């Protein structure tokens, strides 16, 4: 019944401004105090702002106050969060919560929207097929030098679900390097045409990388 | 701020054990104002225990809460595999609201030796002017492992990118991807490439080598 | 921004406990249980308390702790149009002080007259007695305790009505002065002291009630009085008059609409759990009445057994219960002088903490409206109590009871009801429940349940109207004993009863012609809460 979805979010350059929104459904919205909670990339939770059911009492954190402005629209059941003078610290997954009753806390959390505040510029990834120089053969797919997160890597258009290890991206020189390995039987390949696909939305770069021997 | 400190940060536990995570506050917090949240990987947090001891809706009776003033603790009577997540405590006593640093649960497994796979730089990367030797290390426990790059019998220790995965939800193993990035020239003044895995499962490292002259 | 606060949590509670607890808990209540079906009366009493009384008791307390200011300013800030609610309410508490403090004076006069080895109201061979005197209450005669209180203490026999007040009892004027002296040095520097004086006035009655309960229950025939008190008779449940008596007593025993609960709570901390305070206080109030019921009827039954007097002639309400009926019994039991001293002292402390809040409701609500007199608390409450004492001399006259009885039936009776009525309508419909719930959530933690919200806007107006409609039904020209008040005294009473709630439309009308705009664009201005800046 109760469902919270977070829109907005994306890549914003330092000093910029972005408006996040939260679409509620499944409860009388004008009876539940909403609140924005962000989570830094090191998976650390931090409260940002609370707004009342009528939006008459507003509470901010001290690291945020003066810049952000939480807003409410009980008519269309939407929760807003207008941000300005953004710094790199604001980079997080911003969540939408409804802690109307204090002695209970936030009972429902939204899916979350991602905001990246960086001065780095969007670049397209270079996808490299990794091929063995055996009971089972393991090959790979190197995705090097892209920004910002995220990317979508699957194998043979996602027909495979395990035997595959997609390693998380690691930032270096304002660029992300991601990789992924898939393990198959020594029979299956190379008789089959196993392929790595990569999808980076921010740069409109969609690649498929079928891997060949010697 | 009313900073909440949770100990311990990563916690290993085999199913069946009884675990206890603690949450201490810098200032006295009302008992009915401290709450607990569970956040599984790649998902938004969930209200787990509200008002210190009261379990949330859907939370199994194996969970419990205790504490007062500046010392609280969550306790799982008998741990099951589906409890592997990160647990955040949160005080509602006053504004601004603060979450705990969070504690991370990871299941225990019979120690496994890694399946190491080494890869030559793709011919496409050699075209751009680069050369990244990728070394995959799959299915081991415990998470801590140490990769070792050598070219032509000499330890090379700069220009590599390491990346661990989250604990597998099926066999509870880990995986790491070392990526030695080289310029094409430096790649060719040098004869050979070797990545060594120094893990606790073996007295001597699991070695993987390949050469261009073959 | 910053105002003073209670120097301790208990100070506030004892102040609200002290105010709410009254002699009405002694003589209004145990009598009502008696005449309306014993223990069965607790069913309409309990229900009317749950859906009518406590919700209103809660509401005003919540408004006090929230808007942080007195009756006049709180309603002025809540709804500018109905600012007259603050005015009507305060001077109601101003009128009450003209007659309510004479009850405490009576309790002191008896206390001073109890310093003897033989109580003066036992015999019928005194200078003030008539041939119609009997040792105890009887159908067709007068008792020793009755003629003492009437012909000696009051000298009411020397009065032919309210037109003839006669001379001035200076032994009474002294007692009245003493009362205003005590009320003076208790409220003179504010809640710093008044929050500490209540530690005696609100706690001593329970101490006295304890040893009067023990003394009352050890008396022969005590269990018989308990039967008259709480023998169930669920036929009364069907009677609407019982539901009315239950509704009325519940409303008048908690006392919202005096702007004192509003004033008292306005000294609380903003994030203080006021919801717990309302529930706790209201219970103790009702519980005190229940405890007092045993104290009275255990003694009342003692008379109907070992003194041979009909239960109909002793199961009395009004001041006659504790100025005539109860002291007569004390006079017979061993160590009479002791029980007489602590009983009258109880009656005195039962009215003081109530009078405190009644006066405080004035001082507080005036200090927040006019900044001049806030710096002049001492000089103000000087002249205020002086005015009380000066006019109070009319209560110390030989026909002083006739003046007291007139104000008692008009000053607070109806003026409260239609004032509290506009309180509930303004908050729940004009101000609105949804944002009132929003305020309370920000204060204590959680929005009020659906129960309190429904009670505040649907049940409350019906409950208040249900009471107001039956008080209209049972109306009859003011009478005491044989003396029928002239219709100009009744007219005078309605003026005092009307001079209060005439503020509601008058201020509404006056504050409507300002400020400028069309008719629709002025109701908007006058319904806009102060905290929209
Ligand atoms: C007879 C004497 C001794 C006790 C009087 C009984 C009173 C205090 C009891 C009886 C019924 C009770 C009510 C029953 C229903 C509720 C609903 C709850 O959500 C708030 C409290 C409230 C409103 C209770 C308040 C206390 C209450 C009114
Ligand atoms: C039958 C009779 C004698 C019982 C006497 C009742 C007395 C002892 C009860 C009734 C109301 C009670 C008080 C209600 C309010 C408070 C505030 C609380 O924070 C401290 C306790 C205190 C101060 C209570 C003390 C005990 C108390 C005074
Ligand atoms: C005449 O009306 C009252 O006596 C009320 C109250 C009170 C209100 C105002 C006052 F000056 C003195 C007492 C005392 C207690 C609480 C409410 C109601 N009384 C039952
Ligand atoms: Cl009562
Ligand atoms: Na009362
Ligand atoms: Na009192």
């Amino acid at each position: 019944e109760v469902q919270l979805v977070e829109s907005g979010g994306g890549l914003v350059k330092p000093g910029g401004s972005l408006k996040l929104s939260c679409a509620a459904s499944g409860f009388t919205f004008s009876s539940y105090a909403m609140s924005w909670v962000r989570q830094s990339p090191e998976k650390r939770l931090e409260w940002v702002a609370e707004i009342s059911s009528g939006g008459r009492y507003i509470y901010y954190s001290d690291t945020v106050t003066g810049r952000f402005t939480i807003s409410r629209d009980n008519a269309r059941n939407i929760l807003h969060l207008e941000m300005s003078s953004l710094r790199s610290e604001d980079t997080a997954m911003y969540y939408c919560a409804r802690g109307e009753v204090r002695q209970r806390g936030f009972d429902y959390w939204g899916q979350g929207t991602t905001l990246t505040v960086s001065s780095a510029k969007t670049t397209a990834p270079s996808v490299y097929p990794l091929a063995p120089v055996g009971s089972s053969v393991t090959l790979g797919c190197l995705v090097k030098g892209y920004f910002p997160e995220p990317v979508t890597l699957t194998w043979n258009s996602g027909s495979l679900s395990s035997g595959v290890h997609t390693f998380p991206a690691v930032l270096q020189s304002d660029l992300y390097t991601l990789s992924s390995s898939v393990t198959v039987t020594s029979s299956t390949w190379p008789s089959q045409s196993i392929t790595c696909n990569v999808a980076h939305p921010a740069s409109s770069t969609k690649v498929d990388k079928k891997i060949e021997p010697r | 701020e009313n900073v909440l400190t949770q100990s311990p940060a990563i916690m290993s536990t085999s199913p069946g054990e009884k675990v206890t995570m603690t949450c201490r506050a810098s200032s006295s917090v009302g008992s009915s104002y401290l709450h607990w949240y569970q956040q599984k990987s790649g998902a938004s947090p969930k209200l787990w225990i509200y008002s210190t001891s009261n379990l949330a809706s859907g939370v199994p009776a194996r969970f419990s809460g205790s504490g007062s003033g500046t010392s609280y603790s969550l306790t799982i009577s008998s741990v099951e595999a589906e409890d592997a997540a990160t647990y955040y405590c949160q005080q509602f006593s006053g504004y601004p609201l603060t979450f705990g640093s969070g504690t991370k649960l990871e299941m225990k497994r019979a120690d496994a030796a890694p399946t190491v796979s080494i890869f030559p730089p793709s011919s496409e990367q050699l075209t751009s002017g680069g050369a990244s030797v990728v070394c995959f290390l799959n299915n081991f426990y415990p998470k801590d492992i140490n990769v070792k790059w050598k070219i032509d019998g000499s330890e090379r220790q700069n220009g590599v990118l390491n990346s661990w995965t989250d604990q597998d939800s099926k066999d509870s193993t880990y995986s790491m991807s070392s990526t030695l990035t080289l310029t094409k020239d430096e790649y060719e003044r040098h004869n050979s490439y070797t990545c060594e895995a120094t893990h606790k499962t073996s007295t001597s490292p699991i070695v993987k080598s390949f050469n261009r002259n073959e | 921004d910053e105002r003073e606060t209670w120097s301790g949590k208990v100070d506030f509670l004892l102040s609200v406990i002290g105010f709410a607890v009254d002699l009405a808990n002694v003589w209004r209540f145990p009598y009502l249980c008696y005449k309306n079906g014993g223990g069965a009366f607790l069913v309409p009493y309990g229900i009317m308390l749950a859906v009518g009384g406590i919700p209103l008791f809660y509401m005003e307390l919540a408004l006090g702790q929230h808007n942080r200011k007195g009756a006049i300013t709180c309603w002025g800030r809540l709804v500018p149009l109905f600012k007259g609610i603050g005015y009507a309410v305060v001077l109601i508490a101003f009128y009450v002080g003209f007659y309510y403090n004479v009850i405490i004076a009576w309790s002191l006069r008896f206390f001073f007259a109890s310093f003897t080895n033989s109580l003066p109201w036992t015999s019928c061979n005194n200078i003030w007695n008539t041939p119609n005197c009997r040792p105890f209450e009887s159908q067709g005669f007068q008792s020793a305790a009755s003629e003492y209180f009437n012909r000696y203490i009051l000298e009411l026999n020397r009065s032919e009505g309210i037109h003839d007040l006669g001379a001035i009892k200076w032994d009474m004027a002294l007692c009245l002065l003493i009362v205003y002296l005590i009320c003076y040095f208790s409220l003179w520097k504010g809640i710093s002291t008044s929050g500490k004086v209540v530690w005696f006035t609100a706690l001593f009655p329970y101490a006295a009630l304890l040893i009067l309960l023990i003394r009352g229950l050890t008396l022969p025939g005590s269990f018989l009085g308990i039967q008259y008190y709480l023998t169930p008779n669920f036929s009364a449940i069907y009677k609407a008059e019982v539901w009315a008596d239950a509704a009325t007593q519940v409303f008048f025993s908690l006392g919202p609409g005096f702007g004192v609960l509003l004033a008292y709570a306005s000294y609380n901390k903003y994030h203080n759990n006021v919801y717990k305070d309302a529930l706790l206080t209201s219970f103790i109030n009702s519980a005190t009445s229940f405890i007092a019921g045993f104290v009275i009827f255990s003694v009342l039954g003692y008379m109907a057994h070992t003194l041979g007097v009909r239960i109909e002639d002793v199961a009395t309400e009004g001041p006659g219960l504790v100025f005539v009926v109860y002291p007569a019994a004390i006079a017979t039991m061993p160590a009479s002088t002791f029980w007489a001293l602590i009983f009258f002292m109880m009656l005195a402390t039962l009215g003081l903490d109530s009078s405190f809040g009644g006066m405080e409701a004035i001082i507080t609500a005036l200090s927040d409206e006019f900044p001049k007199i806030k710096r002049n608390r001492e000089l103000f409450v000087a002249g205020l109590f002086s005015l009380y004492f000066v006019v109070g001399l009319a209560s110390c006259t030989q026909g002083g009871f006739y003046f007291f009885h007139l104000l008692d039936r008009y000053a607070a009776g109806y003026s409260i009801l239609v004032a509290v009525f506009f309180e509930a309508i303004a908050v729940s419909w004009i101000y609105g429940t949804n944002r009132f719930s929003e305020d309370i959530r920000d204060m204590i933690g959680f929005p009020p349940g659906r129960y309190w919200q429904v009670c505040w806007r649907f049940v409350a107006p019906i409950f208040l109207l249900f009471i107001t409609v039956y008080l209209l039904i049972g109306y009859e020209p003011l009478t005491y004993a044989d003396y029928v008040y002239p219709s100009w005294a009744n007219a005078l009473g309605w003026c005092i009863a009307g001079s209060s709630v005439v503020m509601i439309p008058a201020v509404a009308i006056f504050k409507l012609l300002s400020t400028p705009g069309s008719l629709r664009q002025r109701f908007t201005i006058l319904t806009t809460p102060w905290r929209d800046q």
